[PDB]
């Protein structure tokens, strides 16, 4: 009920875009609002300085690309108030088709200081014609059986890509390197059996840096039967960790799997020695055997992935949305497999991600948008929880439930909660809500802000936890009248704006006329049904549009006031002072 | 039968108190130490301190009408005295139909080769099935594929060339939406355009038709409909996208459900963001357009579910050549014009509207937010019982009453009833005492002193 609307202020730079105050966010010295770009014009990120009143746009130091797309998603950890932006605009082109992915950048500190970035979900562009070079180990350490066995590994691997536009050579190293075979040997036969005729066991050290700038500059050749319009691939296979030291940047430019076998990487800690001999995320490009067996089994996995109809990672979108919490970052991948969509769980460092989908895989979750938002939801005794949207799932849209990997073990999907009416949009915004502040998220806002009909739009339903799961348990009423104006399309914990110690959630509907911001209060065992305050657009700016799509508010520690909120607009973020009167 | 009363000085503030609250006007009624608030109460309570009958004053809620019509009556008159709902009854005479103006607003997209081949030789059978229900009908065409920013399209160079696989010789580079054809009578004029037309391509699964039916619905004079019937034919094998998915190709701007068609085409479509499902609803009803969805088998159930959103609509099972879409058209005019909705437009939270709905079928519903009636055939009339309730004492007010997919209405003059039409201008006509004049059995003098007995 007590936000200071008379004292509102407007912020806004003087080239700002429509799509101004698409994404606002409250960290202490001012306010960061994402700018995508519209049309031709890039996207951008906005420091707007608290006392200044001046919005200044950021520079990314080191960012080598930069899209439309930036300042779509931006998202912070309340716990250690790291900044996440993300950019899914990474555009690209393999043969006649294009690549759609993200390119996510983590500011620990603050926006001013040190930069991490990375690609979630990145595929590497593998063209139709690729010149695949086999690394293999030929040290003492290999038993005549297993160097036979890996032997078998690439004429079984070379075997499954004739008659395709691979080519291929293969390298034995162990002290030094031989080339058994070149591109043109395997053009002048195409016999995986009599091209690795002549290879002889080294049985000596193992020396895979010098090995691999052994490929880089001496196999792959013009002379030696290897075509510069082509992919490079290297394959790296080997029983143990490397004998030597050093660097492999002349070899940055080619994709490396590589491929450990064996009792030498039981434990995590030599397994994470290969990390650097490969391409990113290790999670795709390092492959750990236990046995020499499963080198069989393998051929589904490094063959597949070395004019598409169906997709997995290529357009998956990723960073279309984020989370962060707890040191743990996510972000959604709605393009993946098929535009089913999912989720990333990043490494802290951003140098590496896991995919976490819908399962089982069937025609019915394909162009569901799983991952359009994600929602952390800590808890301390209870078990912590991520919900994911998919808005567009059968046409009506869902929310998926995941549990945090408990002990040794992976995600799980927990719940599933579904919409019932087509375009609805269910799921589209997701908010978790801890109304009493005991360390335990009990609340799921789910919003619906397409919902139509019963002379009101959009919805916002609460879902409590239970023993079993969510149950929905009420509902956050707007009010009647405006039938399309995307009640929901925003939805925030507040912190607490009226000093009784119970949160408070805000719900933008950006297109009731020129736009509103309705506040309800925490009451003793939930949310209030009925909102205590609206505010319109009209009254905080004339020509104000879209006000209330986005919103993030905070308790704020210099200046005058209970708590701070931040509103995006059209062009234009507002920020409002909770009062104690 | 039960009244509260709290403010009453008057015969109006008697009435305006509460629903059963009645005033007696006879003359004396009240004893000198009493006040004149204990002429408002209960009819019982009225009889019980000697009222008679006739000097009661119970205004009720009344409804009074203006009147071969297909909607009937054509205005009403409303006095609503508070909490006593009045009861008029409109009646629907399905007429024999009017012309029909058909778009065919067709996807393109290239698993529609085959179904593209047949459609460029319809024309005829579809004026021959038009003419068949009816007198005079007119067809239009129109095409679609999807937004062409990724990744709804592919937007390699070649790929944009020839969106089609590769082997495709005629193949034309995606788009959102093609007017091809102004609503005409004449067929050969509806082949050559048709037959101009060539097949597409696009990437991910669902297509932009929604897009493509908004510019129909909101282009009313480019497209040339008639005041007439207006049927819109969607056909399409895949899904569509609705607002909120053009975030993937970083449109972010909503749907402003405004005509942007240029040369016949929506070139701004790269800027605006798919429109909502109830945004099409909301433009569709306006213009008075009736969509037809003519989807493949593994689309059926999910387009189903838009006649919940849309009233006015209508699925039918399409194959996969496209070949029994006059069939369907014809099923699908059936299903649309056997039911009838009765539904009034935006009203305030001081008025309540329900309807009974009183069907030819034998089936009746009673007390609900719409009128509904199935079964409807024509010439064979149904009744809606109208009720209108008014929370407090009104101010003047008017609204209509559409029977949904027709431009006819019933026109609704809301009056309120706060005052109670009392008696005797004469007999005596003998008094007040003072100058100042009689209203009810208790004197209104004029100004100048007042008080009472004057
Ligand atoms: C950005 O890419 C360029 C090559 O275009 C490279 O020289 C540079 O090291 C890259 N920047 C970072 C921070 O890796
Ligand atoms: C009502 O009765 C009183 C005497 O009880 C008398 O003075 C007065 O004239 C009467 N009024 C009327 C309208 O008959
Ligand atoms: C309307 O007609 C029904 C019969 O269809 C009749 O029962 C009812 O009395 C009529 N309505 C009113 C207000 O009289
Ligand atoms: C087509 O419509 C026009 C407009 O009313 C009319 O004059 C013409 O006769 C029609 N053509 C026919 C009925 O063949
Ligand atoms: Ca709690
Ligand atoms: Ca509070
Ligand atoms: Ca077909
Ligand atoms: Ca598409
Ligand atoms: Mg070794």
């Amino acid at each position: 009920y007590n936000l200071d609307v008379r004292g509102a202020r407007s912020f806004s730079p003087p080239r700002a875009g429509r799509h101004f105050g698409y994404r606002v966010l409250q960290v202490g010295n001012g306010v960061i609002v994402g700018a995508p770009g519209e049309g031709n014009s890039t996207g951008s990120l906005y420091q707007c300085q608290s006392g200044t009143g001046h919005c200044l746009p950021v520079t990314l130091r080191g960012s080598n690309y930069t899209s439309k797309y930036l300042g779509m998603t931006l998202a912070t950890d309340p716990t250690d108030g790291s900044i996440l932006a993300c950019d899914p605009g990474l555009s690209r082109t393999c043969d006649q088709n294009t690549y759609l992915s993200g390119l996510c950048y983590l500011f620990r500190q603050n926006l001013q200081g040190p930069m991490l970035q990375g690609r979630p979900g990145f595929q590497e562009c593998i063209k139709g014609n690729v010149d695949l070079v086999f690394l293999f180990d030929g040290s003492m350490s290999l038993q005549p059986d297993e160097f036979q066995k890996i032997l078998d590994f690439m004429k079984d691997v070379m075997k499954k890509l004739s008659n395709t536009s691979y080519q291929f050579a293969a390298v034995q190293f162990s002290t030094s390197y031989k080339t058994e075979f070149d591109f043109s040997d395997y053009v002048k036969w195409k016999d995986p059996d009599a091209l690795l005729k002549h290879v002889k066991h080294m049985l000596l050290l193992t020396n895979t840096f010098g090995a691999i700038n052994y490929v880089a500059t001496e196999v792959f050749r013009e002379e030696l039967g290897a075509r510069p319009d082509a992919t490079k691939v290297l394959i790296i296979i080997t029983d143990g960790e490397a004998t030597d030291s050093g660097n492999i940047d002349a070899a940055k430019d080619i994709i490396r799997y590589i491929i450990g076998i064996g009792k030498h990487f039981q434990t995590k800690e030599s397994q994470e020695t290969l990390h650097k001999f490969a391409s990113k995320p290790a999670s795709e490009f390092v492959k750990i055997l236990d046995t020499f067996e499963k080198l069989k089994d393998l051929f589904t996995e490094l063959q597949k992935k070395i004019d598409l109809t169906s997709f997995n990672m290529e357009l998956s979108s990723s960073g279309i949305s984020a989370d962060l919490s707890r040191g743990h970052a996510v972000v959604g991948a709605v393009g993946a497999k098929d535009w089913a969509g999912g989720f990333l769980d990043l490494k802290a460092d951003l140098q590496d991600d896991t995919f976490i989908g819908n399962e089982p895989l069937t025609p019915e979750v394909r162009a569901g948008y799983l991952g359009y938002t994600v929602t952390w939801l800590p808890s301390r005794q209870k078990t912590s929880l991520l919900a994911s949207g998919a808005p567009r799932y059968q046409h009506m849209g869902r929310v998926l439930l995941f549990q945090e990997p408990q002990g040794g073990g992976h995600w799980s999907q927990v719940q599933t909660i579904h919409g019932t009416q087509i375009g609805s949009y269910f799921g589209g915004e997701l908010c978790g809500v801890d109304v009493d502040q005991d360390g335990e998220t009990e609340l799921l806002l789910i919003g619906a802000p397409l919902f139509y009909g019963e002379q009101r739009g959009g919805r916002v339903f609460i879902y409590q936890r239970r023993q079993l799961g969510f149950e929905e348990v009420s509902e956050l009423q707007g009010d009647p009248g405006y039938p399309l104006g995307r009640f929901g399309e925003a939805i925030t914990a507040l912190t607490d704006i009226n000093g009784d110690g119970l949160v408070d959630v805000a719900v933008g509907a950006p297109l009731e006329e020129q736009g509103a911001v309705y506040i309800f209060n925490g009451r003793h065992g939930g949310l209030s049904p009925q909102p205590s305050q609206r505010i319109e657009g009209t009254q905080v700016l004339s020509g104000i549009q879209w006000f209330g799509r986005s919103i993030h508010g905070v308790k704020d520690l210099e200046g005058d006031g209970l708590a701070d909120v931040a509103v995006g607009a059209e062009s234009q973020m507002i920020v409002l002072s909770s009062r104690p009167v | 039968q039960e009244c509260t009363k709290f403010k009453v000085s008057s015969c109006r503030e008697c009435i305006e108190s509460g629903p059963g609250c009645t005033w007696c006007q006879k003359l004396n009624f009240t004893g000198p130490g009493d006040p004149d608030s204990i002429r408002c109460d209960t009819r019982p309570q009225l009889l019980m301190r000697g009222c008679a009958a006739d000097d009661i004053m119970d205004p009720t809620s009344l409804a009074e009408t203006q009147e071969q019509k297909q909607l009937s009556p054509q205005k009403v008159t409303l006095y609503l005295r508070p909490g006593q709902a009045a009861a008029f009854n409109v009646t629907f005479r399905r007429a024999k139909g009017y012309p029909i103006d058909l778009y065919y607003l067709m996807d393109l997209s290239y698993s529609m080769l085959d179904d593209l081949r047949n459609v460029k030789k319809l024309g005829g059978d579809l004026l021959r099935a038009l003419n068949e229900i009816t007198e005079s009908g007119r067809i239009g065409f129109g095409s679609f594929v999807d937004k062409t920013v990724l990744p709804f399209v592919n937007t390699h160079p070649d790929k944009l060339r020839n969106p089609c696989p590769n082997k495709e010789k005629e193949c034309q580079p995606p788009f959102a939406f093609r007017h091809v054809l102004k609503l005409t009578n004449n067929s050969n004029q509806f082949q050559t355009e048709v037959g101009k037309q060539l097949i597409s391509g696009n990437l991910d699964a669902p297509e932009g038709g929604l897009d493509a039916m908004m510019q129909v619905a909101a282009c009313p004079e480019e497209i040339g409909w008639r005041k007439v019937t207006r049927l819109l034919v969607f056909a399409t094998d895949d899904g569509f996208h609705f607002a909120g998915d053009g975030k993937l190709g970083a449109i972010l701007t909503p749907n402003d459900g405004r005509c942007h068609l240029e040369d016949n085409l929506y070139k701004r479509s790269n800027e605006f963001d798919y429109p909502s499902v109830g945004q099409l609803a909301h433009k569709l009803a306006e213009n008075n357009i009736q969509p037809i969805f003519a989807v493949t088998s593994r689309m059926v159930k999910t387009y189903e579910k838009l006649t919940e959103i849309i009233p006015k609509s209508a699925v039918g099972e399409l194959s996969e050549d496209s070949s029994n879409v006059v069939q369907l058209i014809k099923n699908a005019y059936n299903k649309l014009s056997s039911r009838v909705f009765l539904d009034h437009n935006a009203l305030p939270d001081t008025l309540k509207v329900t309807y009974d709905s009183f069907c030819s079928n034998g089936v009746t519903h009673r007390n609900q937010p719409r009128g509904d009636c199935d079964g409807v055939q024509i010439n064979v009339p149904i009744t809606f019982q109208v009720k209108v309730t008014a929370t407090e004492c009104i101010q003047e007010q008017s609204f209509v009453i559409r029977a949904l997919g027709f431009t006819d209405i019933v026109t609704v003059q809301v009056l309120p009833q706060c005052e109670c039409r009392c008696r005797d201008q004469s007999r005596d006509r003998s008094l007040c005492h003072g100058k100042g004049f009689l209203e009810c059995g208790i004197c209104r003098c004029d100004t100048g002193y007042i008080g009472k007995n004057c």
